[PDB]
């Protein structure tokens, strides 16, 4: 499969 | 006026640094913070930097800039679509799995590129910039946006000027989300963004490492709202050039692709040091080129990507569960969960696509409803670890009695959660059918409708499972394995 799949707009923590 | 903004931002920093006044007054706090942010925004001049041309006037420069640095620029065109906004449209037939889009690392905006920019000195001093790469990217965008000779100007000038994240909602549009799960994340997003703006506004004025930044002369709330919304709706995780770590990056050109259902077909090529996208499906000439963003929920799509996706097969709602310290079997249950790698209390998920619960939630619910005798069998003896190994497997129940108990509990809990909403499913559908609403209002109402529809389906699926395992118990069927 994809070794480094790229997630468009991956959710990060902003707290 | 400069001293007045200092007083308002200081008041905003203190109000947004206060602890939560309890969930019963979070709406009042939200409106209070909105009032101060809007007062600051009305006294500021919007975005510090605006461009004279239209958004589509700069797309040819994006293509020329990306082509000069080795990116794919043929086979597609930029089109302003009604549903999704601007996106890519094929100008030739593109077959599924064809590598049609690639973007070398030199074009990307990364935390590493932020560290080596004019933001460098301030980055090396501020602990929030060092710990939060997403916020670092936001200021990387702002500093380069206000730099006329920036290498990334062709990308920044083609970015949107506004978004549909909840930061842009009107008060009555957020009000639709009262009594839902999602509104608390909307509250947190607004409070965090307001606190961060006031924090960095004061930091930029007090830190000598920010004297060379254009933000020293102008840094409005509109700037920060646009910057964090640009990042949250478009940022990506990629490996470092070493390949040993992960970092956050904005990927020009490719991030113009809008979302449809499918699988992730975008990956980073470490040997050629570039982001590569293969066609998710066949795209005929004249059809929009879509990608699959990820298996995110509609709550995450609304709050962090600024849109609601009707065909979201990965939608889910949160459910908080934990073993009560008042339980007589608390110690044994917590130990079984510990040996299974499951915390004693956690936030689980209820999915719309069957099965409604994951293996981790199934294992928790099984232990949650175990008898003392069943807990002993998962703690002692040569088969205890084998029993732990199958806790998340639907085909290997602990007992028919344990299944009936856990599905009865889930049915009751999901039905109780449905009673905590201020509107019903039928009322939400009536509002969407009989009222004329903005895009942002529809997002909020569809979101609260989606939460209840997932809970309603979980009630039906748990009731069905309860009847299935009650039949096995009354028929005295042999337990599997
Ligand atoms: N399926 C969709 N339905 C509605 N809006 C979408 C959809 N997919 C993407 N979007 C929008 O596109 C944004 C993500 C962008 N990176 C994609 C290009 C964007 N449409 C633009 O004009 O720059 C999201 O925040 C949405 O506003």
């Amino acid at each position: 499969t994809l070794k480094y799949p790229i997630e468009h707009g991956i959710v990060t923590n902003w707290d | 006026s400069p001293k007045e903004i200092l007083n308002l931002t200081s008041e905003l920093l203190q109000k947004c640094s206060s602890p939560a006044p309890g969930p019963g007054k979070e709406w009042e706090e939200y409106v209070q913070i909105r009032t101060l942010v809007e007062k600051i925004r009305k006294k500021q001049k919007g975005l510090s930097v605006t461009f004279d041309g239209k958004r589509e006037d700069y797309f040819p420069d994006l293509m020329k800039w990306a082509s000069e640095n080795g990116a794919s620029v043929e086979g597609f065109e930029m089109v302003n679509f009604k549903e999704e906004g601007f996106g890519l449209r094929a100008t030739r037939d593109i077959k599924a799995e064809e590598l049609f889009l690639w973007v070398p690392r030199k074009l990307l905006m990364t935390v590493e590129s932020a560290k080596n920019s004019v933001l460098g000195p301030l980055y090396s001093q501020d602990r929030i910039l060092q710990a939060m790469g997403n916020i670092a990217l936001a200021f990387h965008l702002l500093c380069e946006r206000a730099s006329p000779n920036s290498f990334w100007q062709p990308y920044i000038q083609t970015l949107p000027s506004e978004y549909d994240t909840p930061l842009y909602f009107e008060e009555d549009e957020v009000r639709y989300l009262q009594s839902t799960q999602a509104i608390h994340d909307v509250f947190s997003q607004y409070k965090n963004t307001a606190r961060q703006y006031a924090y960095f506004y004061k930091v930029i004025q007090t830190h000598p490492h920010a004297n060379k930044l254009p933000l020293k002369d102008s840094f409005t709330y509109e700037d920060y709202r646009w910057a964090v919304s640009s990042v949250m709706t478009r940022q990506n995780q990629i490996p470092t050039e070493d390949g040993s770590r992960v970092t956050l990056a904005l990927i020009p050109l490719w991030d113009m692709c809008n979302h449809t259902n499918g699988l992730i077909t975008t990956g980073y090529n470490l040997e050629d040091d570039r982001c590569e996208c293969v066609a998710l499906q066949d795209f005929r000439a004249g059809e929009q080129i879509y990608i699959f963003y990820g298996t995110r929920s509609n709550a995450e799509f609304v709050i962090h990507s600024g849109f609601f996706f009707d065909n979201n097969s990965h939608d889910r709602v949160k459910i908080k569960l934990g073993v009560s310290k008042s339980d007589r079997l608390y110690a044994m249950k917590a130990e079984v969960l510990a040996r299974a790698g499951i915390p004693t209390s956690s936030v689980f998920a209820l999915h719309f696509t069957e099965p409604p619960i994951s293996a981790q939630l199934l294992a928790f619910l099984r232990v949650f409803c175990m008898t003392e005798e069943e807990l002993k069998e998962h703690l002692l003896g040569d088969s205890a670890i084998d029993r732990i190994f199958t806790l998340g497997n639907s085909e290997f129940p602990v007992s028919w009695d344990n299944e009936v108990k856990l599905w009865t509990f889930l049915e009751d809990r999901a039905s109780l959660l449905l009673k905590t909403y201020k509107t019903t499913i039928e009322e939400d559908k009536s509002v969407l059918k009989n009222h004329d609403l903005s895009v942002r209002a529809k997002m909020a109402i569809k979101l609260r409708l989606g939460e209840k529809e997932i809970l309603e389906k979980a009630v039906k699926s748990a009731a069905v499972n309860r009847e299935y395992y009650r039949q096995q118990m009354e028929e005295k069927a042999p337990l599997p394995k």
